[PDB]
């Protein structure tokens, strides 16, 4: 597996146009594009609001936020089991995959991924807050 | 971007919405939350603080003085 | 409250010479209500009525006030922070979409009060509310008598 | 059962304005288009003067009518004029704050008008340009309050 | 045959196994508690039928044995009413004198000295005075015997027990199947016809024969011991040919159609009766004949067995506009096939309606003395409109619940209400703009009225003097209705009602109704109304289109309709669901329909009721509202301080019980802040500490206390919140209305 | 940003990365508390704070323990 | 083997544990070197609704 690069070629489901969709966040800071190959024409939910029916084949749709996107990954993976893959688009032109960031969706091994964030102590065996003190910023115990 | 306004914060300068103006007035005085505290700092901080707050009752009481001298009987 | 209710009242009732008043009605709550707050309100709403106003209008005024604060603080502390911010989503669409407005733009992003501000903030009307409430009500009803 | 009306933006149904006939109908946007807010390619102080003397004429008839001398017979227009003309010096010193603290990002991003040209960015969004719109929003609005007392004064059917 | 009976045989065995094991309609309870909050879940899931299964079958036989099972209660609470108006009223005696003897049908038992709450309330007799209009209905019935109302007692208790028979038979015995229930063209017909086409026919022909004849008797001044029987009203036609010489050309004139002749017991009259300040009752009549025929029209209009008439599915596909893509499709799907779709716009009618008829009770009163029974017709006002927000906000509350639950995006693609749930954005941001310039512009007013007349600037204030803002639009409906009997509705002798204008009814010395006039106090106070039920409208409609959706939270469909909050994340998230909405809806409900029951209170007790004695209306408040309402301290003072006399000095005499639920309501109010103020987390830590002493002395329970949930803190508390409010302000009516009025 | 952080109490059960609304979590093998897989926090850039992860935590407790920290955009679900 | 056995009552002894010093019944013991091995399950359960949790063999002690 390979990164896959984003395909701005891909069409995007039929859609009659809602309120809830891109605002000035996608044009300054950042915005999200969900991309997932479809076997047949089905409406599904809009996260924005509303339905929409996804086209037979490749399809690809705009989003402002992360988690629209992963709502609708974990709705086009649950209700129609498909493998939704989305990205994060910079107003520059600058995309950035994000989901199955190794290949494989994150509740799955990969054999490979490396562990960040593991404190390798019991919740209990963190430190008083008192330890922590004057660390410069505020700091929890956990760091 | 980062803004200006918590000097003494700087996660709170990097917040992009109106969270970071009622956070850095509600967290000011909080000197041993700030960033690059430390003790002996916090302190003298407070140190200086106390005497503001000196200054201040005094001058409130300056003022209950001068207004019951100027427009009271 | 309760112990300054008890002091005003007792002393309401010793310096108007009634205190046989107070060892009657202060021992139920309708006592309290009606010879106590009802009773001792007559000056203070009345500070200004349509026939005009007196001096005690300031502290009607302020009665009114505190009666405002203490129930803007019920705002923030029944409703809580995610109504306001899906208003606030709306109202933000409202501003970027709306002509000759959506040029004027915000720089801090419109987001609702969180939680413990808010609660905060409850707390500050609330206070502020009966503070200013009782404060009205004590110097009126002192005042107008005496 | 043909002839729907209602349309997304430019065509993008995952914008989210959906064009309607409040929004872009031709008349509608041929007035939207022609206010001076709207007009990217004059200077901003002009534009500034106009919409300040359309305002400051426009908020002087409330100070007027419903102000605390609206009573008094010719006292009324001298003090919602002053009344009208401190609101918009207060409006002017709002714009110099608000282009103090919105105009120092400058983003990348282009604008297009529907159509597809890609036009420039107004200069009105502009450290600069918003100084002179204030400038500008300044004297239209003290003029207009001006103007508006002089309205009062002279014309003939003001009740 | 499409449209037909069809039903199952013993569907579910009759047997209390399943009472013995709580918690068996779920899959989660039947487990049994380990924690106290299966108690409480068991009592909110307890008629969520749409849990407890998916079938909509057996959801709807749940349902439509419920409804039997509602109707015989209300028929035990009627059946009840009419009991102790045959034993314990005073109604016998109020029929002699109802101007005088103040209606009772509740003796209180002489035990811990509550034997003060039997007043002197008239005719030799010692009861709670009644304010729900009993005597005035019966009266207007045409009873005139407390033995009629035994037996209409025991009429009633034999329907309950057939409504309760009906439930289990419909459930047990014999449940209609799923397309029994989906033939809507049916039961609008059925219900149109012969529920309310036959039941006002049916009301009409009691009101021709018994009504009408008996209170026309004894408006006439006749006793209600020497008045002739129904029965004999029925039979003996010289009687009736006697009060009504149409009677003696029989039933010919109707199918002659000759109807003119029957214009003795058929009236237009307008107006008000002015021996008793109630409508006619011939004008009821000739309504209800009307109505009938009406309804018994519109129940053939729908198609179900036979080609004619409309499927309402073609009538919903066929309506469909360019700016509203497909229009009404599916929507004969939607409310087919959800009960909740269902319940949501039957609830909005029906307390929309309610409130009509609060306000179509008083103007127009159409039951004999109930205008000068003053407590009655405040009661009957308020009692109404509150039922009718109640209605309404539950109405929000299953809009929610279906677009929870049961929308289906695949049904719904560009019809009516995917377009609504696409554009909501721009919905409920003007909406929220109007809630705020409302907000403003009507209470602002208000400050603005306090500043004024506290800084001594009462020429500055918005009044009636010096800057007026007359409703000039309600006024001129006033005069359009007022001339209406002139030029555009000659036949009727006078109008609608007296509010319109012209001369009172006075009834007793107190009067009836006579003219309402609308000033700038009533323009403002009409504008709060508007704003609080559109800031209700904004907080219920934003619970509906974001039910399953927001910019906030995309996926808050699968959370559910009843959850507290996804978690302190995207800043905090509390009290996003739809059901936290509808809690928030219900405190609005509540301050909108506080403002409207005063609103009504003091224009009535200022400007309507009252007592003519000498050459002039002598009112109860003497006509303040118009100078007084400008101010928030006005309704402080004038209103809620003065009308409070009654209340607070009401210990030691029959009102006493009012003052003690009014400060038990103060209370009750108050302890509801100490869930709405607080959090679950604080409790459990504070519980867990006292299960520590518990633990101690070995008595800590199996049950573990918990908490209750932070939905069932936030529903306790706005439980708590509006019993204590509206008990507060029932109590404060009912003792300043039965003393003053 | 927030702070989340993995405990080794972590029966690698899956639920948390399944409930987490944002892809914040997943599960890395075998370099954690033991074998049979361990979660981790890799993105907690995209972290809003919302605690589904420690809702469906069925450990004592919670293994995986998310502190609120400052906030951005993408730490507020702001789509604006 | 390590641990206790499949069916003892065990009192757990981790500090921040719910059940800590409440008497729970061993499911399993999990006989690799696996931290935590130690399956307890406990008649009441805890606010999140589990039964059952993992403890160490120093976090256990017998009745
Ligand atoms: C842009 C809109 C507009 C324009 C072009 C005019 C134009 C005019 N107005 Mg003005 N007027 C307006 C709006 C406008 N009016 C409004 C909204 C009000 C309220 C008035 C109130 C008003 C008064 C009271 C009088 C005029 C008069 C006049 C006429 C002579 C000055 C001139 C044609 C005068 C006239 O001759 O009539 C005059 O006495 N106007
Ligand atoms: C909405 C229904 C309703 C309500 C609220 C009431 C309420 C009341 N009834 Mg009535 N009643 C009702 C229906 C109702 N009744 C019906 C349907 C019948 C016909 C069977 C009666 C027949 C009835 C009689 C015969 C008497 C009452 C009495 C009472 C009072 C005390 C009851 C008591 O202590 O029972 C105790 C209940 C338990 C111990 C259980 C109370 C005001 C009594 C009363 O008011 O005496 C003055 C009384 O003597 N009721
Ligand atoms: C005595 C006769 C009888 C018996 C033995 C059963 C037995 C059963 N019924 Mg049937 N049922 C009956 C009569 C009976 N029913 C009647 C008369 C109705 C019409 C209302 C129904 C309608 C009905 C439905 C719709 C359902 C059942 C169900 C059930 C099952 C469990 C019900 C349960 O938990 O009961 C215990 C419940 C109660 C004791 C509640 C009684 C509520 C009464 C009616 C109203 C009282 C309200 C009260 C006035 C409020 C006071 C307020 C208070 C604060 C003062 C069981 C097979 C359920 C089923 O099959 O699910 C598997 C089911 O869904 N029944
Ligand atoms: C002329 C025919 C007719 C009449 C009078 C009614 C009347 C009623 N129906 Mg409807 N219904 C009908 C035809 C009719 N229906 C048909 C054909 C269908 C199939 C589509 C339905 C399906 C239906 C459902 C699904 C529901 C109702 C409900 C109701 C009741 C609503 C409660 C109310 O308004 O209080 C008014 C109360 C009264 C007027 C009290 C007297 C009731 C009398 C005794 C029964 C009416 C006659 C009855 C329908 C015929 C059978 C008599 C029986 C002896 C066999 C009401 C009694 C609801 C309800 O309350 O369920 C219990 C409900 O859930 N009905
Ligand atoms: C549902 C409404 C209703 C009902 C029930 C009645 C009923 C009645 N009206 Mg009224 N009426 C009504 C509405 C109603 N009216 C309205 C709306 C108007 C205004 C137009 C009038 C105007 C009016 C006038 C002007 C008069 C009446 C009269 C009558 C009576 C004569 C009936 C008659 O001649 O019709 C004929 C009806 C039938 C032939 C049906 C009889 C059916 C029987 C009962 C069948 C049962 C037999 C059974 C199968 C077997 C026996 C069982 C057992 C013994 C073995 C009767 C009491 C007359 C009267 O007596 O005045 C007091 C009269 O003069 N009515
Ligand atoms: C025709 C009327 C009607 C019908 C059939 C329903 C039916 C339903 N509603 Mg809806 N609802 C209604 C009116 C109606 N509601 C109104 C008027 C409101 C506004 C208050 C609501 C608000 C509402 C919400 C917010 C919710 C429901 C829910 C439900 C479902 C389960 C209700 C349940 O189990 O409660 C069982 C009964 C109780 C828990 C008792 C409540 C206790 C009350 C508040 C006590 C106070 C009442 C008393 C008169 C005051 C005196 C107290 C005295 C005892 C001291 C069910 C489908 C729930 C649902 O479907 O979500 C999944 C839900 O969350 N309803
Ligand atoms: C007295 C208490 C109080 C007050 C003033 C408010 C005020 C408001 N609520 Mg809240 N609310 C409260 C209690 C209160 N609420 C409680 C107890 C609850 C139950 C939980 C709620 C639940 C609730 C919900 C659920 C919603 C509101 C909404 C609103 C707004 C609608 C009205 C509006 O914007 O008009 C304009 C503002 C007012 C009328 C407030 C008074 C201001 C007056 C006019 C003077 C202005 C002063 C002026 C600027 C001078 C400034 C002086 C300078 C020195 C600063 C407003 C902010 C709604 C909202 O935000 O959407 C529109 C909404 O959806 N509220
Ligand atoms: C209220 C007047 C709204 C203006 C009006 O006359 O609307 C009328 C307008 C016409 O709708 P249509 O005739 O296309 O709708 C046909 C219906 O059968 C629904 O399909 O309704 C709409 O476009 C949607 C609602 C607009 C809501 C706008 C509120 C402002
Ligand atoms: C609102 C309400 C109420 C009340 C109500 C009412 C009162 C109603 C009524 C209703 C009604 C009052 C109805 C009625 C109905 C009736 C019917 C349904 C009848 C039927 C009959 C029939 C069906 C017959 C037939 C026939 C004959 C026998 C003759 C010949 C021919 C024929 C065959 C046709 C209350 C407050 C309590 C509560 C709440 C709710
Ligand atoms: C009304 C309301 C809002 C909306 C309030 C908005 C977001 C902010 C208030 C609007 C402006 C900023 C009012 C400012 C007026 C103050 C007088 C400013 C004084 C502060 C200076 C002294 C610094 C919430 O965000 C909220 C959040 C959680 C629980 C309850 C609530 C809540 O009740
Ligand atoms: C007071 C309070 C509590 C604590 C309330 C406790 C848990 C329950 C109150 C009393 C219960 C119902 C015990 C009453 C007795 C039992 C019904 C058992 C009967 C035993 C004898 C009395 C007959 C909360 O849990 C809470 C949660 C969320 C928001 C606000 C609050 C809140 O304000
Ligand atoms: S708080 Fe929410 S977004 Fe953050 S890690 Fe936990 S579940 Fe994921
Ligand atoms: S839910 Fe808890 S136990 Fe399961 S994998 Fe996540 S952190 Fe580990």
């Amino acid at each position: 597996w390979t990164v896959p690069t984003l395909n701005p070629d891909t069409p995007s489901p039929i859609f009659g146009g809602s309120t809830g969709g891109l605002l000035r966040k996608a044009q300054t800071e950042e915005f999200y594009v969900i991309t997932w190959e479809a076997k047949k024409e089905q409406i599904f939910e809009m996260p924005t609001g509303g339905a929409a029916i996804m086209r037979q084949g490749p399809n690809l749709l705009k989003f402002g936020k992360k988690e629209q996107c992963l709502a609708l990954t974990t709705q086009l993976r649950n209700k129609f089991k498909l493998t939704p893959c989305f990205y994060r688009v910079f107003p520059d032109g600058k995309v950035q995959y994000l989901h199955p960031a190794d290949g494989v969706y994150p509740e799955k091994v990969n054999a490979g991924r490396v562990g960040a964030n593991q404190n390798m102590r019991r919740i209990g065996q963190n430190v008083n807050p008192i330890k922590v003190k004057f660390s410069g910023r505020m700091m929890s115990p956990a760091e | 971007a980062t803004k200006l306004f918590p000097k003494f914060s700087q996660g709170l300068a990097q917040d992009p919405t109106t969270r970071r103006i009622w956070y850095g007035l509600a967290m000011a005085h909080d000197f041993e939350s700030h960033d690059g505290m430390t003790e002996e700092n916090l302190y003298q901080k407070i140190f200086a603080s106390h005497f503001g707050q000196l200054s201040i009752i005094f001058l409130w009481t300056s003022g209950n003085l001068f207004h019951v001298a100027w427009q009271g009987n | 409250g309760w112990v300054t209710f008890y002091w005003h009242w007792k002393h309401l009732t010793l310096w108007q010479g009634n205190v046989a008043q107070f060892d009657e009605s202060s021992t139920y709550l309708m006592g309290w209500l009606r010879d106590y707050l009802w009773l001792n309100s007559s000056q203070l709403i009345n500070g200004y009525n349509p026939f005009g106003m007196n001096s005690l209008s300031v502290w009607a005024w302020t009665f009114l006030f505190g009666h405002l604060i203490y129930a803007t603080g019920f705002m923030f502390l029944i409703s809580w922070r995610g109504y306001w911010q899906e208003l606030i989503e709306t109202l933000v669409w409202a501003h970027e979409k709306t002509p000759l407005a959506n040029l004027v733009y915000w720089k801090d992003k419109p987001v609702a009060l969180s939680i413990v501000q808010a609660r905060l903030v409850g707390l500050a009307h609330f206070s502020v509310g009966y503070i200013f409430t009782y404060a009205a009500f004590l110097i009126a009803s002192t005042s107008g008598r005496f | 059962k043909k002839a729907q009306v209602i349309s997304p933006v430019n065509g993008d149904p995952f914008v989210g304005m959906l064009e309607t006939p409040v929004t872009s109908a031709p008349i509608v946007a041929t007035y939207l288009s022609n206010l001076p807010a709207y007009r990217t390619g004059v200077a901003p102080v002009l534009r500034g003067v106009e919409i300040g003397l359309a305002h400051g004429f426009l908020l002087a008839g409330p100070f007027i009518k419903l102000g605390p001398l609206r009573n008094v017979p010719e006292t009324a227009e001298i003090a919602g004029s002053l009344s009208a003309a401190g609101l918009v010096l207060i409006l002017a010193l709002c714009l110099s704050i608000y282009g103090s603290a919105q105009f120092q990002s400058t983003p990348s991003i282009g604008v297009k008008t529907l159509s597809g040209r890609s036009v420039a960015r107004d200069p009105l969004f502009s450290a600069d340009g918003w100084s002179e719109f204030a400038a500008g929003f300044l004297v239209g609005g003290e003029a207009g309050v001006a103007w508006a007392y002089v309205c009062t004064q002279i014309l003939p059917y003001y009740s | 045959k499409k449209v037909k009976i069809a039903v199952d045989r013993n569907p579910v065995e009759t047997s209390f196994e399943k009472w013995a094991k709580p918690g068996h309609f779920s899959r989660t309870l039947s487990k049994g508690p380990n924690t106290t909050t299966w108690i409480w879940n068991l009592h909110a899931d307890a008629h969520d039928f749409d849990s407890h299964t998916s079938d909509l079958e057996e959801i709807s036989r749940k349902v439509f044995s419920a409804h039997f099972g509602q109707l015989g209660i209300i028929f035990i609470w009627l059946s009840g009413m009419y009991f102790h108006g045959a034993r314990f009223s005073n109604y016998e005696a109020w029929l002699s004198d109802p101007t005088h003897i103040k209606p009772s049908a509740q003796v209180v038992w002489p035990i811990v000295g509550q034997e003060i709450l039997n007043g002197d309330v008239g005719g030799g007799f010692q009861g709670i005075q009644i304010t729900s209009g009993f005597f005035q209905l019966w009266r207007a019935s045409g009873i005139t015997s407390e033995l009629q109302l035994y037996t209409t007692a025991i009429g009633g208790l034999v329907m309950a027990a057939a409504m309760f028979f009906a439930g289990w038979f419909h459930y047990h015995k014999a449940a209609p199947k799923l397309e029994w229930f989906q033939n809507v063209e049916s039961m609008l017909n059925h219900h149109l016809g012969g529920l309310l086409g036959l039941g006002s026919l049916a009301w009409a022909g009691h009101q021709i024969h018994v009504s009408l004849p008996v209170n026309k008797l004894l408006d006439a001044g006749v006793d209600p011991k020497e008045i002739p029987l129904p029965h004999d009203l029925l039979l003996n036609r010289a009687i009736m040919a006697d009060l009504y010489p149409s009677f003696a050309k029989g039933i010919a004139p109707f199918f002659t159609l000759n109807w003119s002749e029957y214009s003795d017991f058929l009236t237009f009259k307008g107006g008000l009766n002015p021996v008793t300040g109630g409508l006619w009752l011939s004008d009821t009549a000739h309504h209800h004949v009307a109505i009938a025929v009406l309804f018994l029209v519109a129940g053939h209009m729908y198609r179900t067995n036979w080609g004619i008439g409309h499927s309402m599915k073609e009538i919903l596909e066929a309506h469909r506009g360019p700016f509203t893509g497909e229009g009404h499709v599916g929507l004969y799907e939607i409310l087919t096939t959800s009960w909740h779709a269902q319940l949501a716009i039957n609830l909005a009618l029906f307390g929309s309606l309610s409130i009509i008829v609060a306000h179509h009770m008083y103007a127009m009163p159409p039951y004999p003395y109930l205008a000068t029974d003053y407590g009655t017709q405040l009661s009957l006002f308020t009692h109404h409109t509150w039922i009718g927000g109640f209605c309404i906000v539950g109405a929000g509350a299953h809009a929610a619940i279906f677009m929870v639950r049961d929308y289906d995006p695949t049904n719904n693609y560009n019809n009516l209400l995917d377009r609504v749930i696409r554009h909501r954005d721009a919905i409920i941001s003007h909406l929220n703009w109007v809630c705020i310039f409302l907000g403003f512009h009507s209470f602002g007013l208000y400050i603005h009225n306090d500043t004024m007349s506290a800084l001594g600037r009462p020429q500055d204030m918005f009044s009636d003097t010096a800057i007026q803002l007359q409703p000039v639009f309600a006024q001129w409906i006033q005069n359009t209705h007022f001339l209406a009997p002139q030029l555009t509705a000659p036949n009727a002798l006078a109008a609608t009602s007296l509010t319109w204008g012209g001369d009172l009814v006075a009834v007793g010395g107190k009067v009836a109704m006579m003219p309402i006039s609308l000033g700038t106090s009533d323009f403002m106070v009409h504008h709060i109304h508007a704003f609080t039920i559109h800031v209700t409208v904004l907080i219920l409609l934003k619970g509906v289109l974001f039910a399953r959706s927001s910019r906030l939270i995309p996926d808050k469909a699968n959370l559910g309709f009843r959850f507290p909050c996804d978690g302190p994340g995207r800043g905090g998230t509390c009290q996003v669901s739809a059901w936290d909405h509808v809690f928030l809806g219900l405190f609005w409900m509540y301050n909108s329909l506080s403002i409207v029951i005063f609103h009504f209170s003091w224009k009535m007790q200022s400007d309507v009721w009252g007592t003519v004695t000498a050459s002039g209306v002598s009112h109860i408040t003497g006509g303040n509202f118009a100078q007084s309402a400008n101010t928030i301290n006005g309704w402080l003072r004038d209103f809620l301080w003065a009308q409070s006399s009654q209340v607070i000095q009401s210990y030691g005499s029959a009102l006493s019980a009012y003052g003690l639920i009014f400060l038990g309501a103060h209370f009750v109010w108050a302890f509801s802040l100490m869930f709405l103020f607080s959090g679950r987390g604080y409790w459990q830590e504070l519980i867990e500490s006292i299960v520590w002493a518990h633990n101690k002395l070995k008595v800590a329970p199996a049950i573990q206390p918990r908490a209750l949930s932070i939905t069932q803190g936030r529903a306790v508390g706005v439980a708590h919140y509006l019993l204590g409010g509206i008990a507060t302000t029932w109590s404060f009516f009912l003792a300043r209305i039965i003393s003053v009025g | 940003a927030h702070i989340v952080k993995i405990y080794d109490t972590c029966i690698g059960c899956t639920q948390c990365v399944r409930a987490c609304p944002l892809d914040v979590l997943e599960m890395v093998p075998w370099d954690g508390c033991k074998a049979s897989q361990m979660a981790s926090a890799p993105r907690t850039e995209d972290c809003v704070g919302c605690k589904r992860c420690e809702t469906a935590c069925p450990t004592d407790f919670l293994s995986v323990r998310v502190y609120l920290g400052s906030e951005s955009t993408r730490s507020m679900g702001l789509s604006y | 083997e390590v641990g206790p056995k499949r069916g003892s009552l065990v009192k757990i002894l981790r500090p921040e544990s719910y059940w800590f010093n409440q008497v729970g019944k061993v499911v399993s013991v999990d006989q690799s070197g696996v931290r935590y091995p130690v399956v307890v399950r406990f008649e009441n359960q805890n606010y999140a609704g589990v039964t059952t949790n993992n403890y160490a063999l120093d976090e256990v002690v017998a009745a």
